[PDB]
């Protein structure tokens, strides 16, 4: 399917799945 | 009779077995390939995507997905998109109050309703008001192939 275009890589880096934010 | 030869006319519960909370990532791709009959389990798309265990980031997943040869975008769209062409299994990005983050595969958003399935629960479905709470934003949509309306 086309949505639309790809971002760049530090958004997909920053996309996780699988981490911890707030890390305080 | 015997109009069209249907594949998969049928929906199914694609039974993913789940180790650790952060193979979350992994057993979302093998969610939507297991879905369409591709055989690929998530402990092969661990080490498939380069799962890190204190972050599996997106970046790796798309790009261990294409390996398969299974097409994958890493695009942005927001709650007024899931109203429009959604009808795509897909990893998307989850964040809990901020501390937890996690990846949901999408089915459908109907009726304000954003049914996913989340590696860590069974089948629950969150309304715009709950999604778009943890929800920040990113969707890895994926393709089921790339001729495989042929045969």
């Amino acid at each position: 399917l086309n949505i639309g275009r790809e971002l760049t890589d530090e958004e997909l880096m920053e996309m996780t799945g699988g981490s911890t934010f707030s890390i305080q | 009779s015997n109009a069209m030869l249907r594949r998969l006319f049928k929906k199914k519960y694609v039974c993913v077995r789940q180790y650790d909370l952060t193979d979350a990532g992994a057993a979302c791709l093998s969610s939507i390939a297991q879905y369409y009959g591709l055989k690929m389990s998530l402990a092969k798309i661990r080490e498939m995507t380069g799962t890190d265990t204190q972050g599996t980031n997106a970046y790796g997943l798309i790009h261990a997905a294409k390996q398969l040869g299974f097409s994958a975008k890493g695009v942005k769209a927001s709650k007024e998109d899931l109203l429009k062409d959604f009808r795509l299994p897909a990893i998307a990005n989850v964040i809990v109050d901020n501390r937890l983050a996690h990846f949901v595969v999408i089915y459908s958003i109907k009726n304000r309703i954003i049914t996913v399935a989340d590696p860590g629960k069974g089948i629950v479905r969150y309304s715009m008001d709950d999604f778009c709470s943890i929800w920040t934003g990113g969707l890895v949509l994926l393709e089921p192939g790339e001729a495989f309306q042929k045969g």
